[PDB]
């Protein structure tokens, strides 16, 4: 048997550069094949085309980087929605419906602070790269958006070098108060979108500073009946208020988004300010009995919305704070999975690592957790696992577990809970799953990891995944692969030979720097025989250290713990490369926060931690499409491919 | 410590208990390798007793090393503890 | 010009864009400048 | 509308009672001071009223007061020994502007407005009363001449 | 309280939510009825007002403050929504630079001078992606500072204290003594060493602060520099801090025009031009009458002067701030100097770049447009007042302003759309006029109250017709020109007989903007051009009066806010007909009416006198400019020559300093050139002003101070008692007084609000209003709080007026002191009060040697020198002034004063040694004085102040010891004249 794959990202994005891979098997002579993308649905344009050269020196394999022009699509009523990706060669001929999109790039609007009053001016800057992570030099447009949603400007500059600083925004001195937006946006044939939001508060010069600190900022199972509340008003800077009336109003809140808030008209307690600091304590639990929420188990995920207002005795004066939300936390602990694909291969150990978390989103140790597991065969005759227990190591937080199953295991229905050393049944952690089964038309599946969990894999070093295949017709698979995604472009392929006198194999994979900071590795074969050949795939998910190619280092000379007003210091910046810097230097009040990472990586048309339901679910969730002659379907609903 | 699960309407041929492809006597307890259980069959009523490598809960400075090579027990996620 | 209809529209891009009357009307979407889309009205020029 | 005012005239009524600055506009006599004005400059004593007349001469800004006594249409303007008898001939609808007659062997023509302004339909009947009296003799603009 | 939480429970999601809590505010001072008066809000808000108020109002009988407190607090939560404001400051971000790093690359800048801990965020954009470095944070502070809060400004003569407070960061006290920088012009309680006062060693507490505190006694005017060292073991830290001192009474600003056209293309050549110097009646002694001087070469050259510069805003300094109107005199000015440099192209002006001037116009000029967003509604309307309802006047004149700046920046055609269908829609009657939505008086318009109904309806129409013909080319429906047709067909019909000039000239002009052939319209423009004044045959001058011929006679002495909006209306009516042969002298007019600045009276007669000006400028050909302005005193030296071409057009203002006449000249040139003058005096009382409003003002005491001023207004001859126009209740506070923020707010804020705005900016209070009633008074109450102490207080002001009519005002001085008489100062901590006052000798003193009666007389530096008898004493609340007459003539340098005339002596209340008792003969001897033009006549004023000479001298002889002193005195007398040393 001759087999194919061909392989290309998800969604074409116009203007990007579209990486496309083809691997053949079973051809031993050169050939010569043009991958080409093509208009819909008649294949009459050619919006761009490429030449690849498939050898045995070349190992069958190439790359032919194609590209959407953006000029070279319609416009007005009808831009196309579809093209076809098409391949030629003197043997095969395939194409498939591929989606395009038109958001390629990024747009970061920094605004200098995040809160203005009025006539302050608004120091805007924005940085425009493309899917390639690039400088992108497009011209750009903002649109300053006031509260009520009427945009009240819009001026465009032109890029240069990626960083568009603009001219400053005067906020009016009658400013319209509330929370105004921003939207930077490519002039011409790219949806791209970013957007910043700054809130115009006016300006009151206060009587003097009233300032809350309470015990914790969670509310866990010990302080739900007892919270102290320490409560400190002070004059400017170290003039230490003699004596106040403190008025304090509770009330349960359900979102810091919406500002809504119930109050409860039985603790509005009120007491006197002695000498500064006057602290109070806040029984939830008997305050709650309006509509008394009939335990714990509810008010959780809920904030309690304190008012303070601060009448001193002396000058009658009077001053309010508040804290925006308390957020109730019904157990001490986190749970979440990490390295885990939820989906089983039959007949494979499925390692379960699950990983604890405080409130504050730190990994704790020493946590020991159980794990009960409910499967479903085929059959329907579920059967029940005894509990094993692990305890997280405190070197990552992850507690590794291992569930060996049946072979006529479909869906596993495991459940992990904390158990504390502590903590009563109620406030434990617990969180349920279903892991379902890699369906396959024959008995045949791939299960891939990499060396270890604990160390979240470092740039530089070198990957050792141990490729492990499983199925009847182990002794005929010949070759391997692996395609590395990073960010939607395939940006790896090759192929590694199969020992067949060994079970699995070891595969070397060099990380670069392109794979920083998140990338999939799909690895599958070609199980072939009687009137089909057949792929089996199993993609992963490598994490690896946020590490810049220019790392950026910013120094102050002479460092020390304080410097004097209007003394004249120096900057250092030093970096890798020859690289253009961005500066800003703002009061560190104003954040009682810029953070691109979790931005930068919605280009990642991945889901989850590997895995799928069948063959071409694999591929569909790593972000590719594939054209074979073998098994093809799972076709795309574009709609949240997963989310 | 390994839990069991039993099949039925299993492949008996000749006597002789073939299923998922390991051919197995009747009244022989073979250790298997795909899939690495222990495992017995019984051509009377058509079923097979087979039992699992014991799920392994990881402890403090413990982690678990499991290659596919060889057959039961060896075959098996080992709780390897230095 | 009693029945065009024009309205405020999304681009193929996403900038709201008011489509066109005839040759000889001009679209007046009433309501505030963020609701899109909208439907709105098509009034004369002379 | 028709600029037949203020019939009879009365030199006091016609100078609004004592209380506005008035300019000079239009005169026949080619001797006519630059830039005089006179305003009232006291109370209306019995029959007798100060009136500082403050006039240009070159550049010095001469200040010569007067003395002006009022019978009906009549008015006498004294200073030290110096004797003048003017009438007011014709007065606009709203006291605004009066043309003063002068007398001697040859009777001058002067025409006096409200140095605050004045009607400007009432300024142009007394233009056309004063021209129609002076009879196509030259006249002086004495409030034309760099005040 | 359970009578509060079913009120809290009642209207918790009702849409009138806000109506019945600010009618549950506390108000000990009026009725719920009498503040549902006040209510605009329809019968369902007046209904949950009245129920809300009635039942808060008797729950606060008989309570403790606990249960009050906690009451406003169930109020101020459960009923609103939230606030939006920050309680600090945050400031400026600097270092906002991006710089290309060649890997490797030190910069060096300097740390803002406060007391912040920066945060420097790198962000290095390459060709392999985003790098946002770690923040290195720097933390500004010093350990041990002082901090002065010196008031705005001084009313000279107060003995102000400046407070202070030494900071101390370190746990660990320390020692300190502050010294000031005693300068000559501050008299201090301790005097210099060799300049600084004694600094005593004092100890503040770790971690804490200390207070200190300084009194000073200025008694010289303009900026003084003052200095505090920290004096300590560890340095001595100098902060600079300029204390401004103000002089006495009120201020008054006195304008005066010229234009010079030395070639006569405004038919009289004028090439010498004298600004006198008249020295007002009632002066501040010891002060200087400032008149800035200021001559600009083009007709728009104060315009283009004001906006090419960093004031941008002079065209409304003397007006207050907070109505929409504000934000539109913000960006007239800026639009017409863009349009007369472009529809002109007289970019060339500059010797800049004619884009980047350009670029910043065209920067200003959308910041502009960007600040009435502020104020326009949820149906694209705009209103007067941020928050208040939809006015159809400011409507329409926004759409004036947008439609206008359209030509230059584009702006958003369908909010336009949408604003001019809002008003052509909802707010056009059957006969075609516009009626407004809010109570908004934008002016006062004469007459019955039904032909103030009619005049008030035409000029809306006509004022809105303005807005629409200027907006209407952004966005030009058949639905409004419809509208259009119909309100110019209601003004054709409905103006003619007129009822006021004012009304006239706009419909005029309203109805020039359109079709300008109706016969009816050839009608309205002839009897407007019949209103006409003039100055002069042929004219000099024209304009027009507010007031028709056959209502009111009497033509005004000076320039009135309404006459400038007529004149300006009808020049527009002109211009709009191209008769350039008539507004020569209208032009004139209306430039010599123009201010120093730009501006004019009002906000409304300046932007329609701007467009006058403008649009004459384009329309008639540029002359040439080219003069040699000298101005000169007359006997004095010149003062600066002014060498007028377009390299140098606007020469900047000269501060005329010396005391004599001032006289600008100019050769024979091309050009036309007009010379300002602005006068600016301090008068001490203002009894002598018309004052069209009744004010009485109180500082009340309170139990558990207060200011209680209240107004209401004057109607004149043939008006009505529906109240003022737009007002505005300006109450400056005395030195070291603040007022209290939160009952101003309470006022403003509610719906049963009082004062539509308010602001206290610099010490003073300015609230506004809708209107204020003539029937009955209108008060505002106010706590006010000794910000810090301060000895001798002089009267502040309390000043309303119309806000479209600055003239309509009235002034009325206060002081918060009821302090008793200053017979004396009682001995020690004195020597600054009378620093600068006179000291009477004692009552018939033998030690008199009558050597220095002689050698003071002969003094070339005292000017006048003879006795009086005080006739009366009368104060005026600041100064006190004597009533005298001139018994005996003995020297006199400058000109003479008449034998037993009437003489006025001036001096200080807060002046102790030198009282004098009616009736009583004494001997003066002292140093110059002022020469007032009383409407008639010259007339002196003496101040009584330091090196004035006065002695009591008794008429009768009855002493037993004073023989010889009579006899010395009278020796004295008669040898001082004859002789002259
Ligand atoms: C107050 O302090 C300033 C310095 O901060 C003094 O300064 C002026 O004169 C000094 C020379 O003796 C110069 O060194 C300063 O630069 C100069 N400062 C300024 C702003 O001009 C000043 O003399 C002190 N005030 C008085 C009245 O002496």
């Amino acid at each position: 048997e001759q087999t194919y794959v061909i392989s290309a990202p998800k969604i074409f994005r116009v203007g990007a550069s579209e990486n496309i891979v083809i691997q053949v098997y079973g051809y031993t002579e050169a050939f010569d094949a043009t991958i080409s993308i093509k208009s819909y649905p008649d294949k009459k344009f050619s919006y761009s085309s490429g030449h690849v050269h498939l050898s045995s020196e070349n190992k069958f394999q190439n790359s032919a980087i194609l590209t959407i022009q953006p000029k070279q699509l319609p416009g007005g009523q009808n831009p196309v929605s579809y093209v076809y990706l098409e391949v030629v060669s003197k043997h095969f001929s395939k194409s498939k419906r591929m989606p395009i999109t038109y958001d390629n790039g990024f747009l970061f609007i920094h605004t200098d602070k995040p809160v203005y009053t009025p006539d302050q001016s608004v120091k805007v800057r924005v940085y425009s790269l493309n899917d390639d992570l690039k400088p992108a030099k497009r011209e750009t447009v903002l649109t300053f958006i006031d509260p009520e949603g009427s945009e009240v400007d819009m001026v465009e500059e032109i890029d240069h070098i990626g960083i568009i600083s603009f001219p400053d925004f005067k906020i009016p001195s009658n400013p319209r108060y509330g929370m105004w937006t921003i939207k930077a946006k490519y002039k011409e044939d790219f949806s791209t979108t970013g957007t910043a939001y700054f809130e115009v508060k006016e300006y009151v010069l206060p009587h003097f500073s009233v300032s809350i600190e309470p015990e914790y900022n969670f509310i866990g199972y010990k302080n739900f009946k007892n919270f102290e509340i320490t409560i400190k008003a002070r004059y400017f800077y170290n003039k230490v208020v003699t004596e106040a009336d403190v008025y304090i109003t509770f009330g349960i809140r359900e979102d810091l988004k919406d500002d809504q808030k119930e109050m409860m008209q039985t603790a509005m307690q009120n007491t006197m300010l002695i000498n500064g600091i006057a602290q109070v304590t806040f029984d939830s639990e008997t305050a709650v009995k309006e509509l008394s929420y009939y335990s714990l188990e509810d008010l959780n995920n809920k904030y309690l919305y304190i008012a303070v207002t601060v009448i001193e005795s002396t000058g009658g004066f009077s001053e309010e704070a508040e804290i925006p939300g308390i957020k109730y936390v019904l157990s001490p602990y986190k749970l979440n999975l990490v390295a885990t694909p939820l989906f089983l291969k039959p007949g494979i150990p499925y390692p379960i690592k699950v990983q604890v978390k405080d409130s504050l989103d730190q990994l704790v140790g020493g946590v020991p957790v159980t794990l009960n597991a409910q499967t479903i065969d085929v059959n329907q005759e579920t059967s029940d696992l005894d509990p094993s227990k692990s305890v997280t190591r405190v070197d990552d937080g992850v507690a590794s577990f291992v569930l060996n199953l049946p072979s006529g295991v479909t869906v596993l229905e495991f459940n992990v809970k904390t158990d504390a050393p502590d903590l009563p049944e109620e406030n434990q952690a617990r969180e349920g799953y279903r892991a379902i089964a890699y369906s396959s038309l024959s008995q045949s599946y791939l299960y891939i990891d990499w060396t270890d969990n604990h160390k979240a894999l470092l740039v530089g070093e070198h990957l050792n995944i141990i490729v492990t295949p499983k199925s009847p017709y182990i002794d005929k698979i010949t070759h391997y692969n692996y395609l590395i995604l990073s960010k939607g472009k395939i940006i790896h392929f090759g192929t590694r030979e199969k020992f067949s006198d060994a079970s699995y194999q070891s595969i070397n994979i060099p990380v670069t720097q392109n794979m920083v900071p998140s990338s999939r590795l799909l690895v599958y074969y070609i199980v072939t025989g009687e009137q089909t050949a057949e792929l089996v795939s199993d993609s992963v998910w490598l994490n690896i250290e946020e590490k810049c190619g220019n790392q950026l280092q910013v120094h102050l000379s002479p460092d020390a713990d304080a410097y004097s007003p209007g003394q004249t210091v120096s900057l250092n910046m030093a970096t890798g490369m020859d690289s253009w810097v961005a500066l800003a230097a703002v009061d560190s009040a104003v954040y009682g926060l810029e953070r691109v990472f979790q931005f930068l990586e919605k280009s990642d048309l991945g889901c989850g931690a590997g895995g799928g339901l069948n063959n071409a679910n694999v591929f569909h969730l790593a972000g590719l499409t594939f054209l074979t002659n073998a098994n093809a379907d799972d076709s795309q609903e574009n709609d949240e491919p997963c989310k | 410590r390994g839990h069991t699960y039993v099949t039925k309407n299993v492949t008996v041929e000749d006597g002789a208990c073939v299923y998922l492809r390991n051919v197995i006597p009747n009244g022989e307890t073979k250790a298997l390798n795909n899939p690495c259980v222990l495992s017995t069959c019984y051509a009377a009523d058509r079923k097979v007793n087979s039992t699992l490598c014991p799920n392994i809960g990881v402890d403090e400075g413990c982690h678990v090393e499991w290659t596919p090579d060889g057959v039961y027990p060896n075959c098996c996620p080992k709780h390897v503890c230095p | 010009c009693v029945n065009a209809t024009c309205e405020r529209k999304l681009d193929a891009l996403g900038n709201a864009v008011i489509t066109k009357c005839p040759q000889g009307c001009l679209c007046v979407v009433r309501g505030a400048s963020n609701i899109v889309p909208a439907n709105g009205t098509c009034f004369q020029l002379a | 509308s028709d600029c037949t005012g203020s019939e009879p005239v009365d030199a006091f009524q016609a100078f609004s009672e004592g209380k506005e600055a008035y300019v000079l506009v239009r005169s026949t006599d080619p001797k006519a001071r630059d830039c005089l004005k006179g305003e009232p400059a006291g109370e209306k004593q019995d029959n007798t009223l100060p009136v500082m007349m403050t006039f240009k001469q070159g550049t010095d800004w001469a200040s010569t007061d007067w003395t002006f006594t009022l019978d009906g249409a009549k008015v006498t303007a004294t200073l030290g020994q110096l004797t003048q008898n003017r009438e007011v001939v014709y007065d606009s609808q709203s006291h605004h502007c009066h043309v003063d007659k002068v007398e001697k062997e040859v009777p001058d023509y002067e025409m006096w407005m409200l140095d605050a302004g004045g009607l400007e339909v009432e300024v142009e009947c007394c233009r056309q009363k004063l021209e129609e009296l002076a009879s196509g003799r030259n006249q002086m603009y004495p409030h034309l001449k760099d005040c | 309280q359970k009578k509060i939480e079913e009120i809290a429970a009642k209207y918790k999601h009702s849409v009138v939510k806000k109506c019945c809590y600010d009618g549950a505010c506390v108000n000990n001072d009026e009725t719920c009825e009498q503040r549902a008066a006040r209510i605009s809000l329809g019968p369902r808000c007046i209904k949950a007002f009245t129920e809300c108020c009635v039942v808060a109002s008797q729950l606060r009988a008989n309570i403790s403050h606990k249960d009050m407190q906690l009451g406003r607090l169930h109020m101020k939560t459960l009923l609103p929504v939230s606030k939006p404001e920050i309680r600090s400051y945050f400031p400026e971000s600097w270092l906002w630079e991006v710089h290309l790093v060649p890997r490797r690359k030190q910069l060096q800048f300097a740390l803002p001078d406060s007391l912040t801990t920066w945060e420097i965020q790198g962000v290095g954009i390459s060709n392999t992606g985003i790098c946002v470095a770690d923040t290195v944070k720097a933390k500004v502070f010093k350990d041990v500072f002082l901090e002065m809060n010196i008031p705005y400004s001084v009313v000279r003569g107060e003995q102000i204290q400046l407070k202070g407070t030494v900071y101390n960061y370190r746990t660990s006290g320390m020692q300190f003594c502050v010294k000031m920088s005693a300068v000559e012009g501050i008299c201090t309680s301790e005097s210099p060493v060799i300049k600084s006062s004694k600094c005593v060693r004092q100890k503040v507490e770790g971690s804490s602060s200390h207070l200190v505190t300084f009194t000073v006694l200025p008694l010289e005017i303009g900026l003084h520099n003052i200095n505090f060292s920290l004096e300590t073991w560890f340095g001595k830290e100098i902060l600079v801090k300029t204390l401004r001192v103000v002089p006495e009474g009120v201020k008054r600003e006195s304008y005066s025009g010229v234009t010079l056209d030395p070639r006569g293309i405004y038919g009289t050549i004028s090439r010498r031009k004298e600004f006198p110097y008249r020295i007002p009646l009632d002066l501040v002694p010891k002060t200087e009458i400032k008149r800035i001087l200021s001559v600009k070469g083009l007709l728009v050259g104060e315009i283009l002067s004001a906006v090419l510069s960093q004031e941008g805003i002079n065209i409304l300094t003397h007006l207050p701030k907070g109505s929409a109107e504000a934000e539109l005199m913000s960006v007239v000015p800026v639009f017409y100097v863009f349009h007369y440099l472009e529809t002109g192209n007289h970019w060339n002006i500059f010797h800049s770049d004619p884009l980047i001037e350009k670029q910043k116009l065209k920067k200003k000029l959308k910041e502009g447009m960007l600040s009435i967003m502020s104020y326009r509604n949820a149906d694209y309307s705009y209103s007067v007042w941020k928050g208040g309802s939809a006015s159809t006047w400011l409507t329409a004149f926004a759409l004036r302003v947008l439609g206008q700046v359209n030509k230059y920046v584009e702006q958003n055609q369908n909010s336009i759309c949408n604003s001019l269908l809002w008003l052509v829609e909802n707010y056009q009657l059957d006969n075609g006029s516009f009626k407004e939505n809010s109570q908004y008086q934008p002016i006062k318009l004469q007459g019955t109250l039904p032909v103030e109904a009619r005049e008030n309806s035409l000029y809306l129409t006509a004022f809105t017709v303005i807005g629409i013909r200027k907006a209407f080319d952004i966005c030009p429906l058949v639905k409004i020109d419809t509208a259009l047709i119909k309100a110019d067909n209601f003004l054709l019909e409905n103006t003619l007989p007129a009822q006021s000039t004012f009304t006239l000239a706009i419909s005029a002009y309203a109805l020039s903007l359109g079709d300008k052939t109706h016969p009816q319209f050839r009608s309205i423009v002839s009897a407007l051009k019949r209103e006409a004044l003039v100055k002069g045959n042929p004219p000099i001058y024209r304009f027009w009066k507010d007031n028709l011929q056959h209502k009111d006679s009497s033509v005004p002495n000076t320039g009135t806010a309404r006459m400038v909006e007529t004149t300006a209306y009808a020049l527009l009516t002109s211009l709009n007909l191209k008769d350039i042969n008539y507004v020569n002298p209208v032009i004139k007019w209306l430039s010599e009416e123009q201010r120093y600045g730009g501006g004019f009276y009002s906000t409304q007669d300046t932007i329609n006198a701007i467009e006058g000006l403008t649009e004459y400028s384009l329309l008639v050909k540029q002359l040439r400019l080219s003069m040699d302005i000298d101005v000169s005193y007359k006997h004095k030296g010149a003062l600066h020559n002014y060498k007028m071409t377009d390299k140098n057009f606007l020469g900047r203002p000269v501060e005329v300093l010396l005391n004599d006449d001032l006289i600008v000249s100019t050769g024979f040139g091309s050009g036309l050139a007009t010379v300002h003058v602005t006068t600016v005096v301090h008068k001490t009382s203002t009894s002598e002003e018309v004052c069209s409003f009744y004010l009485k003002i109180d500082t009340q005491d309170i139990e558990a101070k207060r200011i209680v001023a209240c107004a209401s207004y004057k109607p004149s001859r043939e008006e009505s008692s529906s109240g003022s126009s737009h007002a505005v209740m300006d109450i400056s506070l005395p030195t070291g007084i603040s007022a209290n923020e939160e009952d101003l707010k309470a006022l403003v804020e509610g719906v049963d609000q009082l004062f539509t705005d308010y602001q206290i900016k610099d010490g003073h209070v300015i609230l506004q209003l809708n209107s204020i009633p003539s029937s009955d008074f209108l008060c505002v109450r106010f706590r006010i709080f000794e910000l810090f102490e301060v000895g001798f207080l002089s009267p502040a002001t309390f000043t309303v007026y119309e806000y479209h009519r600055p003239d309509k005002q009235c002034t009325m001085f206060y002081s918060t002191s009821n302090i008793k008489i200053q017979k004396v100062c009682e001995g020690a901590a004195c020597k600054c009060v009378e620093a600068d006052c006179g000291q009477m000798q004692e009552e018939l003193d033998l030690t008199i040697s009558a050597e220095t009666r002689k050698q003071t007389a002969c003094k070339p530096e005292i000017a006048y020198a003879y006795k009086v008898s005080i006739t009366s004493i009368t104060v005026e609340n600041v100064f006190v002034k004597y009533k005298a007459t001139l018994l005996d003539i003995y020297k006199t340098g400058e000109a003479v004063a008449e034998k037993d005339s009437e003489i006025t002596f001036i001096k200080k209340v807060t002046c102790t040694n030198a009282e004098l008792v009616k009736g009583r003969q004494y001997l003066i001897m002292g140093k110059e004085a002022l020469q007032i033009k009383y409407n008639f006549s010259f007339r002196y004023i003496y101040p009584l102040d330091s090196l004035t000479w006065i002695e009591y001298w008794p008429r009768d002889t009855t002493c037993s010891s004073c023989q010889a002193f009579l006899a010395n005195l009278d020796e004295f007398a008669e040898d001082i004249f004859l002789n002259g040393c």
